[PDB]
RNA sequence: AGUGGAGCCUGCGGCUUAAUUUGACUCAACACGGGAAACCUCACCCGGCCCGGACACGGACAGGAUUGACAGAUUGAUAGCUCUUUCUCGAUUCCGUGGGUGGUGGUGCAUGGCCGUUGUUGGUGGAGCGAUUUGUCUGGUUAAUUCCGAUAACGAACGACUCUGGCAUGCUAUUCUUAGAGGGACAAGUGGCGUUCAGCCACCCGAGAUUGAGCUAACAGGUCUGUGAUGCCCUUAGAUGUCCGGGGCUGCACGCGCGCUACACUGACUGGCUCAGCGUGUCCUACGCCGGCAGGCGCGGGUAACCCGUUGAACCCCAUUCGUGAUGGGGAUCGGGGAUUGCAAUUAUUCCCC
């Protein structure tokens, strides 16, 4: 309580008047002297003579650190000490709040003063290998936030240097555990870069003694690349919020992008943390530096004297360079792209259909005009291309699809009825990123025709007769219809009307006749799914039809499928009576229903 | 889901405990020390172990450095293992032999030995 | 589901190894039943000689228990001997069949007169020895069947010798040493020497060292 | 501190009785059967009404078989379960004769229903033909086959299972068909949510980030009333037949034991003083009046940290009388009255006063 107490001062009556106080000293004279007293009494309140409350005491330094920490800072240095004094106790239970606190403490201020305060001891040629201080760099790693880059440069490149000079130089000199110890150390100090890379406040001017770095580090410095690559995308997602920093992003992108794209594409490393890096450094470059980079990228894949990996690895490049271009590369990359549609080669084809995806993925800007411009053409060739996609490739076409069919026009029923089987022969396709993207994309058909009318529900009806005659065919496409019907049951629940959801379960019933498992593992399915989303009293009419039509499967799939009858047997028994499936199913089914009885005894 | 079974983190634990020095960042080359060290003959497994390895160290180096320094003498019993000195002990100048073992090397055709002394019995 | 733990087990389980004679060849242990399950199989028959009961000495005071003396025979082949005791008769019974199986060694057949026919008497009078009980074997001829008593005429039944003379000494009223004594010399029949078996021996890999890069797979 | 000695009360034996209902006999017999029994609570005793099967045979019944019943007379009981009154009820029958014929029977045997999860000694190895032994032990330690360690012993008990596909321009007689082997996928990488550790979500690459095959049965985990044309023994000799009235359970020479009160002066009587807690209540009681006192009368609160209730307790403390004796200590046992509880207190239910 007294905890709770304290934390609601701290925090409510405080923390707002940080502004009007301004910085505490040591010689204060008004509140800000009272805001010394508070440090004071809480400081006092971290001795040995408490020992139990150091949980309660730690999380008020914690509170008492984020709250006042950037203008109580010159007096706190003490109490830092003495929490650096409290690690190092034997056998004590509150390291992980003391981190805590010390993360708190460091979020607030910045790794200098608390630097000042509490020194590093790693400072090149140490005598003894137990570092006391070493969970600093963990701290610093995980809680800076909102402090100056230059600080990291000229703190954090030198003694990491030296370390890692000392780390390699001990390599060639026999000791193999000091040098793995003190590469961990300056690996350790290199993953601070994203949390100094923040919220910097003098990244205008600190960034232009760290481009050089960077990038020799990121192109001779495999061990780092992954973290380094992570520092500037962490930079950007949070960095680019003034106009002056973008500019010098840009100005040194200038110079990153083909010591990036050299990287990317040499043979063999990270390649796919380098692509998301290229990609958001893509989205905040530039136009003109894309046009360029797009034509050479372009001028490299139609060149035949390239091998394939070499031209794979520069369509890469042409997928991330595709949704930051102008309408004009974005159309000519779409003409040059449009007959490698129909190429024998998976990856080619999987690469476009990429590229595709990645023009039609952008809501705004040149590929939205691009799309409002060629949607015509974009549906002759998907439609044209359908025959001949490799299976790899489905997964990113279908959600093309869906980036076109998000902003599709009401004159469009012949394409989504073109378009639906392929949906659901991808609802069972092998790979499980193209089922994903199939039901997303039936989900998506279906948004699409609660547009195109007045009435919600006979446009559904008129959905569901497009893709009711795919239950009559041959039986792989008959599971993969009632594995559609099955998903499209979930989201549109009473809308479809649940008389005719009834009908649709009657039909299950039939092909809960079929010898294939594939079928019936779908009808289950369909019927899990019914019992959880329709109605009781509806249920209750039809309990006996569906719960007979189990009863007579079989012995040889009533013994595979045993868990899905289970739970099938579970729901309608917590949905009904026990003693009215208890009486209508045949005998040996009995014994599996009374097993759900103890769950409801035994969950209690 | 999927969990990891205890065969694997228990192999996993022996060979951090052993060999954390040839470990690193890269996952395949820990799949291809943690196969030239130990004896495992399926590829699954020795490909989850890999994964389990590559995952806990990924954690150690997280971890504040001490676990690593703790690790010294291993290294030192392995040194000690292997230690030889730079002159053999059984290279010796002069050796003291018998009366009868010089018979007997007389007898055996190495009677022409030059670092032997023959030391009566007093 | 049998999962082998010997190697020997494993290339019985694979098709390296033919036939149990293989194994008798080397003179290997036989560690796991499910190689006699698996070469055998179904043509083994089992006799339950004795179920009988003792009243076992402990603290907690005399508790009754079941030993059982098995006798498991391939006709025409082979026969094993086994003697458990544990609480159940069926545990005993399971038990003592197991045992049995682990002890299945091949018997000698030969002929009394001239060799016209498949081998039905034992090749020489034999003789097993187990505390006091002298069991003999004397070769008959073709059609007297086993002149013996009833416990040597199930184990010489379940071994395929359609014929012999027996000669018995020593105190047969217990049943486990007069068992034993005639399982000795019905093995002894192999373990003699005649001149048939006067020819120099060619040897053969072990499968061991014929089977290695197999073994060393697994 | 006592008990065992005394009075009273209770328990068990014993003795009485028509009955003094009953299992247990040195802890687990001894205020256990919630058993503080006036009717029930009772298992005991003395009496008195009533009827007690189906089937077969023989009678009566429609010229009522039988059912129901107001008033009055009886017996120890308002007995239409008898008489006066015989009035209704329409087959729902009741009168004898019988019978190893028995059924709301008693008891045993065999086997099954209702619920889920998938210190002892084995297993394998060593010794002995075998009973057996080793494990289960020199030492130290521990409540202990526990722990440290030695050691012919090692391990134990009381769909997260196994196999496996997509792609190979690779090896093998081999890019289009083959079938052996070797690769390749491991949550590997990224971003969020996360005890910052278990995990979850989504995504890039990738052929594959999960596509297919195999796994009612077992329980000693609990526990309980169905099947047999089941064996015996009984069945106007009711496996306690229902009801009615009255008794008894308390009776008392005596043994073995739990308890209460005492033998007093560290005390008894009288007056004044001042302090609790665990708990209770729709019978707990506040207030006033009539009362010597038990108690009555009119009124309110409380289905409850509220009203009883600041629970107004007793020992203890301070003053009075007594003064070493069967005493004013101790109160049993008796004689009279009065008032409540309850259909009923006579064999004293309880309380009050001489």
């Amino acid at each position: 309580a007294a905890t709770q107490s304290l934390k609601e001062i701290l925090k409510e009556c405080v923390a707002p008047h940080m502004a009007d106080i301004g910085s505490v000293t040591s010689s204060a004279s008004g509140p800000a002297q009272s805001v010394a007293k508070m440090f004071r009494a809480v400081e006092e309140g971290l001795t040995y003579k408490f020992h139990a409350a150091w949980s309660s005491v730690l999380q008020l330094l914690c509170v008492f650190f984020e709250a006042c920490g950037r203008q109580a800072h010159p007096v706190m240095r003490k109490c830092l000490q003495s929490l650096c004094d409290l690690r190092l106790s034997p056998h004590f239970p509150h390291t992980a709040a003391l981190d805590q606190a010390v993360g708190a403490a460091v979020t607030s201020m910045g790794p200098e003063v608390v630097l000042q305060a509490v020194p590093l001891e790693i400072d090149g040629s140490e005598e003894t290998l137990d570092f006391p201080r070493s969970w600093l760099l963990p701290v610093i790693r995980d809680h800076v936030q909102e402090t100056r880059l230059g600080f990291f440069t000229t703190y954090f490149l030198p003694l990491a240097n030296t370390l890692k000079s000392k780390a390699m130089d001990l390599a060639q000199a026999g000791s193999t555990v000091e040098s793995k110890i003190y590469d961990t150390l300056q690996w350790q100090m290199w993953t601070l870069l994203p949390g100094f890379c923040t919220r910097p406040t003098d990244v205008a001017i600190s960034f232009k003694g760290l481009a050089r770095t960077l990038g020799m580090a990121i192109s001779e410095r495999p061990d780092l690349r992954v973290t380094v690559c992570q520092a500037l995308r962490t930079l950007i997602t949070k960095g680019c919020q003034a106009e002056a920093d973008r500019a010098e992003v840009s100005r040194f992108a200038k110079n990153f992008l083909p010591i990036l794209f050299n990287l990317y594409g040499q043979p063999v490393a990270p390649r796919r943390a380098v692509l998301e890096t290229i990609r958001t450094y893509l989205t905040i470059t530039d136009t003109q530096l894309v046009n360029s980079l797009l034509e050479k990228a372009s001028e490299k894949v139609l060149d035949p004297a390239s091998s394939d990996f070499t031209r794979l690895s520069v369509l890469d490049l042409v997928v991330a360079l595709a949704p930051c271009a102008d309408e004009a590369a974005i159309s000519k990359l779409y003409s040059t792209i449009r007959p490698y549609l129909e190429s024998k080669a998976h990856g080619v084809q999987k690469k476009a259909y990429r590229v595709l995806e990645e023009v039609c993925a952008s809501p705004q800007g040149p590929g939205a005009l691009f799309v409002q411009s060629h949607l015509e053409d974009l549906k002759k060739t998907l439609l044209d291309s359908l025959r001949s996609t490799s299976s790899p490739a489905k997964r990113p076409r279908l959600k093309c699809l869906l980036h076109i069919v998000r902003k599709l026009s009401a004159e469009h029923k012949e394409f989504i009825t073109a378009l639906i089987p392929e949906v659901i022969l991808c609802t069972k396709e092998v790979s499980v990123g193209a089922r994903k993207n199939a039901f997303a994309l039936l989900v998506e058909m279906g948004h699409a025709f609660l547009r195109f009318g007045s009435n919600q529900e006979e446009a559904l009806q008129c959905y569901l007769v497009l893709i009711y005659p795919g239950l009559v065919g041959a039986v792989t496409m008959v599971s993969c219809s009632i594995l559609a019907l099955t998903h499209l049951l979930f989201e549109f629940k009473g809308l479809m009307g649940t008389s005719t959801v009834e009908q649709l379960l009657e039909n299950v019933c039939l092909l809960l006749a079929s010898r294939t498992r594939d079928v019936v593992k779908s009808a289950l399915g369909f019927i899990k799914v019914a019992v959880t989303v329709m109605d009781v009293a509806h249920l209750a009419k039809h309990v006996q039809l569906v719960m007979e039509a189990i009863g007579k499967l079989s012995d040889d799939m009533r013994r595979h499928f045993r868990m899905k009858l289970r739970n099938l047997f579970t729901k309608f028994i917590r949905k009904f009576g026990f003693e009215l499936v208890k009486r209508l199913l045949p005998e040996e089914y009995h014994r599996v229903l009374v097993n759900i009885r103890k769950a409801e005894a035994r969950a209690k | 889901g999927r969990v990891r079974t205890k065969t694997v983190k228990k192999a996993a634990r022996v060979i951090i405990e052993k060999y954390y020095t040839r470990l690193g960042n890269d996952f395949h080359t820990n799949k291809r020390v943690c196969e030239e060290i130990a004896i495992i003959p399926s590829k699954k497994l020795r490909n989850k172990i890999a994964g389990y390895v590559t995952h806990l160290m990924k954690r150690i180096q997280r971890g504040p450095v001490r676990g690593i320094s703790i690790k010294l003498q291993e290294e030192e019993r392995e040194r000690r293992d292997n230690y030889v000195p730079e002159v053999s002990a059984l290279d010796q100048e002069i050796i003291e032999v018998d009366p009868d073992t010089k018979e007997m090397l007389k007898l055996l055709d190495f009677g022409s030995l030059s670092n032997l002394q023959v030391t009566q019995p007093t | 589901e049998w999962m082998p733990v010997t190697k020997l087990g494993r290339l019985v389980k694979d098709m390296k190894i033919k036939s149990l004679e293989e194994i008798y060849l080397f003179s290997l242990p036989i560690k796991e039943s499910e190689i006699i399950d698996f070469f055998l199989g179904a043509s083994l028959k089992d006799e339950v000689l004795k179920i009988m009961p003792v009243q076992k000495q402990t603290r907690a005071g005399q508790r009754t228990r079941f030993k059982a003396f098995v006798a498991i025979g391939d006709y025409n082949g082979h026969v094993g001997l086994g003697v458990k005791c544990s609480k159940e008769v069926a545990t005993a019974i399971r038990g003592a069949i197991i045992l049995a199986k682990l002890s299945i060694v091949p018997v000698r057949r030969g002929y009394w007169g001239n060799k016209i026919g498949k081998p039905h008497t034992v090749p020489c009078k034999v003789t097993g020895r187990c505390g006091s009980v002298l069991v003999r074997l004397i070769p008959a001829p073709r059609g007297t069947g086993i002149v013996s008593a009833p416990v040597p005429k199930k184990l010489l039944m379940m071994a395929g010798i359609d014929d012999c003379y027996t000669s018995a000494r020593g105190c047969t009223a217990t049943l486990g040493n007069f068992a034993k004594a005639t399982f000795d010399a019905i093995s002894k029949t192999y373990s003699y020497l005649t001149p048939d078996l006067w020819k120099e021996t060619v040897f053969t890999k072990s499968p061991y060292q014929e089977f290695t890069d197999h073994l060393v797979k697994t």
